[PDB]
DNA sequence: TATCCCCCCTTCGGTGCTTTGCACCGAAGGGGGG
């Protein structure tokens, strides 16, 4: 049995107390269900009405499978849990992850549950499962071991989680690990055939120890090889009309906070009588020289763009129609660190909520992998839409801070 | 003999301490009545004697809302309120009736005195104490207490509510078909059983609420329909709203008018097509709260419209969890829409509208995206599903516009209906400049300093005009540019303004807006036939915008 | 000169750039029903 660890928050900030968004039927009966067989195994135990303390919880069905798992939003608990950074118990991140053939996650978040969690502390996990129509008040619960979701968690199973992790490491010194919440992040640089076969070999021996001491046979592939930051490019032409010489010029105005390289005064002084936009402008010498020494600037990849460990990540999204999209993960303004694009997916054709939601997970995915701090999004849907459908099709296990923007960036920039 | 009902502890603030305050002196007869009820009460048992040992107490004052004399007692516990363990009250949302279930046998139970029934905690019976003066104040005060829940204080309701649903668990598990809807002072049971069967049932749940002492008065348990249930009477095959009046006044002032647009929109749940926009137009500009204010010919119109539809009752029905809700959306105009949720022709299961105005330049099929999302999130927080919609949008225009709009919406499910005022795009703007138009170029500038500008255009033909304004920002004056330029054009124009402002209203594509500036421009791109506008970065020597802007500088 | 919950309006106060006017959220207080 892990002796329980004491944990503290916050000097004079109180826990989280966040209300419980309306449920559909279906999703009330697996969470009314799951709870039940909880309390019969003991890892939930029904709470009394003193407790000024409250988180929600969502129903969600993962990928390739038919039962519902229960998934409580702990941002509240991460943000305010003081200690819990500084503690030594936080991972280094291996800067070896970003370069790698193939990536694989696991669902070891079932492991947690044997490891009981402080009592001092315990007051503060405490969820509701709200009612159809409100026949019965809320049936409000706690967990009695270590919850899924919390920054804690794995800082807590840190030392059990390494004591299984070391031999493995020790006799394979290539596979690199990582350790986010509730996910193993593992990758090799072998074929196919080699990884999974090494993957199999992990998950027997996670399953052995603990038979010694929702479904466990998911799998998901990751590929961080094939990820390049994307510049923005200028568009090819030869023949060029007054409407799009002076478009061109302001794509060149949105590029110069990105660099300090681009010469717009020759493309200006162009532009000096007033022409209607259909006339044609055949390009000049001058014109023809900056373009090419432009389009060779922005060939050429950014510059003085740096991370900074103190400060968040911020992935702004914008909407390019026909299901396409983009990010620009960021810390500073100006300093893009990695922009992209999402194409479309199937079966999200007519779904632009769908859309935004495997755009979501995409990108953060991807951001845990290259540095392990998720980013806080700034999400283009309106807010009460997104409230109410993010959970039908959000499979992750794991819920960033998003905040979301009301006024239209109206830019083709980044669309190429 | 009866059986306990166990405590739930509470506690003040930490490093806070309790409520040390008195009240002030009140009439001799209230008084004198006050502690005939007090002296009763602990005769009773729920009240006990304060001496010595409790110092501090607490005000007590004295009401009577109800009926007209009662002398109820209720205490000023704001102190109280305001430093102990602050609560998370689990049960907020109050039921409704759409949502009952045809029950074959319905018994309503109403307990009395319940709130006095359940015990306090022993600790803080210290700091629930209260005095009240003798008759006239002869002798200062007689000081009491409460062995038994407070009315009126903040963990009340939530610690019943805990302690009821303790009470009634055992009973809901031995018997699943019977269910139990409770809120607060009512207790709604209903069944599938015979008429004896199901009597016969509610009179044991009735003795095993008397196990734990819990009174239900035979008066007030109801017995055969119609059953009056918090407000809706709840007959076999229909519920209702309580029948209301509204007030018949001709002086019509503030307060009078804003209880009228109360039960409006309180009636609005089953009643068709009730309108409060423009009746509520009235409040805007909040000056006197004592005068009259007249009633305008548009205020009038929308309340004989209230009034001939509030004439004659419509009835709801139960729902039904073999059947699909279909719902529908009508569009009243000027910001209004209804609800039809039903699951069988001309069978409502509910009706309300939407009115709220969000953004301060929308239009209908952005404020159809914001009636679909509240009819869903209510029917989820009522059924649990999502109905079918049966929507006044056609296909063409919803996917013209979704998949063109720069943020992400989404329409679960829906048919299209054919039925006016259609909600289509007034006009649709060009993304490409045309061949046989002309091109104008507009530019505001105007300073802080001065409250005056000039605005003003520079077209490729040479014609010019500078309008001067003041009192007019310069995103105004801006609208103003792109307002002249489309006034002197035909009904194709290239218009190429600077300002990064004034582009996203007119591409927004709204119908309406705060702004009667808005509002003309709306109206000309109505009027137009194809019209391009186009971006320009500002002063960079780029055509006719710097020429214009020199003019206008 | 009592408490607490849903909902429906309007007023003013904070945000963010949308740059300082403008759009856009958040409670305060107004009524309806418990
Ligand atoms: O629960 C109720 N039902 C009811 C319907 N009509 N009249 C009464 C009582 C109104 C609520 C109450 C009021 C003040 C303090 N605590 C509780």
């Amino acid at each position: 049995p892990i002796e329980t660890v004491p944990v503290k928050l916050k000097p004079g900030m109180d826990g989280p107390k966040v209300k419980q968004w309306p449920l559909t039927e279906e999703k009330i009966k697996a969470l009314v269900e799951i709870c039940t067989e909880m309390e019969k195994e003991g890892k939930i135990s029904k709470i009394g009405p003193e407790n000024p303390y409250n988180t929600p919880v969502f129903a969600i069905k993962k990928k390739d499978s038919t039962k519902w798992r229960k998934l409580v939003d702990f941002r509240e608990l991460n943000k305010r849990t003081q200690d819990f950074w500084e503690v030594q118990l936080g991972i280094p991140h291996p800067a070896g992850l970003k370069k790698k053939k193939s990536v694989t996650v696991l669902d070891v978040g079932d492991a947690y549950f044997s490891v009981p969690l402080d009592e001092d502390f315990r007051k503060y996990t405490a969820f509701t499962i709200p009612s159809i129509n409100n026949e019965t008040p809320g049936i409000r619960y706690q967990y009695n071991v270590l919850p899924q979701g919390w920054k804690g968690s794995p800082a807590i199973f840190q030392s059990s989680m390494t004591k299984i992790l070391e031999p493995f490491k020790k006799q394979n010194p290539d596979i690199v690990i990582y350790q986010y919440m509730d996910d193993l992040y593992v990758g090799s640089d072998l074929e196919i055939g080699q990884h999974r076969t090494k993957i199999e070999e992990l998950r027997q021996h996670l399953l052995r120890w603990g038979l010694t001491t929702p479904f466990l046979w998911m799998g998901y592939e990751l590929h961080p090889d094939k990820w390049t930051v994307q510049p923005i490019v200028l568009p090819e032409k030869d023949s060029w009309t007054v409407n799009d010489i002076q478009k061109l010029v302001g794509k060149l105005n949105w590029a110069s906070q990105i660099y300090p390289g681009i010469k717009v005064r020759q493309l200006s002084k162009l532009l000096r009588g007033t022409k209607a936009l259909t006339e044609v402008i055949p390009l000049t010498e001058e014109a023809e020289l900056e373009l090419a020494e432009n389009r060779e600037i922005l060939k050429e990849p950014v510059h003085g763009v740096y991370y900074d460990p103190s400060k968040d990540l911020i992935a702004e999204i914008q909407k390019q129609g026909q299901g396409q999209w983009t990010y620009q993960i960021y810390q500073e303004p100006f300093k893009n660190l990695k922009t992209g694009k999402y194409a479309r997916m199937r079966g999200a054709h007519t779904n632009d909520v769908k859309q935004l939601t495997e755009a979501v997970q995409k990108i953060t995915t991807e951001s845990i992998v290259i540095w392990g701090k998720t980013p806080k999004f700034k999400l283009p849907i309106q807010k009460e839409t997104w409230e109410t459908w993010w959970t039908e099709y959000w499979q992750a296990t794991w819920i960033p801070e998003w905040e979301f923007v009301n006024t239209p960036p109206l830019v083709k920039l980044w669309y190429q | 003999p009866i059986s306990p009902i166990e405590t739930v502890p509470v506690k003040l603030k930490p490093g806070m301490d309790g409520p040390k305050v008195k009240q002030w002196p009140l009439t001799e007869e209230k008084i004198k009545a006050l502690v005939e009820i007090c002296t009763e009460m602990e005769k009773e048992g729920k009240i006990s004697k304060i001496g010595p040992e409790n110092p501090y107490n607490t005000p007590v004052f004295a009401i009577k809302k109800k009926d007209s004399t009662k002398w109820r007692k209720l205490v000023d516990f704001r102190e109280l309120n305001k430093r102990t363990q602050d609560f998370w009250e689990v049960q907020l949302g109050i039921p409704h009736p759409a949502g009952l279930k045809k029950k074959k046998s319905v018994t309503v139970l109403d307990v009395g005195d319940a709130y006095f029934s359940v015990p306090l905690d022993e600790d803080f019976r210290k700091y629930t104490a209260f005095t009240i003066p003798s008759i006239n104040n002869e002798t200062p005060g007689i000081r009491y207490q409460y062995n038994v829940l407070p009315q009126g204080w903040k963990g009340s309701p939530a610690i019943f509510q805990s302690s009821m649903t303790k009470i009634l668990e055992p009973f809901k598990k031995q018997n699943p078909d019977i269910v139990i809807y409770q809120y607060m002072d009512d207790l709604y049971v209903g069944s599938d059983l015979e008429i004896g069967q199901h009597r016969t049932k509610i009179e044991e749940l009735r003795q095993h609420l008397l196990r734990w002492g819990l009174t239900t008065p035979d008066k007030k348990h109801q017995k055969e329909p119609p059953f009056l249930w918090m407000g809706y009477e709840l007959h076999p095959d229909k519920w209702t709203v309580q029948p209301i009046v509204l007030p018949e006044k001709d002086s019509w002032t503030v307060n009078d008018i804003q209880k009228l647009v109360g039960k409006l929109n309180w009636a609005s749940q089953i009643y068709p097509g009730i309108k409060v926009r423009q009746l509520s137009k009235l409040l805007r500009g909040t000056k006197a709260l004592t005068e009259v204010i007249p009633l305008t010919e548009e205020a009038e119109l929308e309340l004989a419209e209230n009034r001939e539809i509030l004439k004659e009752p419509v009835h709801g029905v139960y729902y039904d969890p073999s059947k699909d809700l279909i719902a529908e959306i009508q569009k009243q105009g000027q910001g209004q829409w209804t609800y039809q949720i039903y699951q069988e022709p001309f069978k409502n299961l509910k009706t309300g509208k939407y009115a709220r105005m969000r953004g301060a330049h929308t239009n209908d099929v952005k404020q159809l995206t914001e009636a679909v999302q509240k009819i869903t999130t209510e029917s989820i927080v009522i059924w649990g599903k999502t109905p079918k919609f049966k929507l006044p949008i056609q296909k063409e225009t919803w996917e013209t516009w979704w998949t063109e709009y720069w943020q992400a919406t989404w329409i679960p499910e829906w048919e299209f209906v054919n039925t006016p005022p259609l909600v289509k795009l007034w006009y649709q703007l060009e993304k490409e400049p045309i061949v046989g138009a002309e091109t104008f170029y507009v530019d505001g500038a105007a300073n802080r300093e001065t409250k005056l500008g000039k605005a003003g255009y520079v077209t490729n033909k040479g014609r010019q005009k500078v309008v001067p304004l003041t009192n007019t920002t310069n995103q105004k004056t801006e609208l103003q540019a792109i307002y002249l330029a489309l006034q002197d054009s035909g009904l194709e124009v290239n218009i190429v303004t600077n300002s990064q402002y004034a582009l996203g209203i007119i591409q927004a594509q709204p119908d309406k807006s705060e702004s009667e500036l808005v509002n003309q421009i709306i109206e000309q791109l109505i009027k137009k036939e194809k019209v391009y506008l186009a971006w320009v970065p500002a002063h960079k020597g780029i055509g006719g915008n710097e020429q214009v802007d020199k003019l206008v500088s």
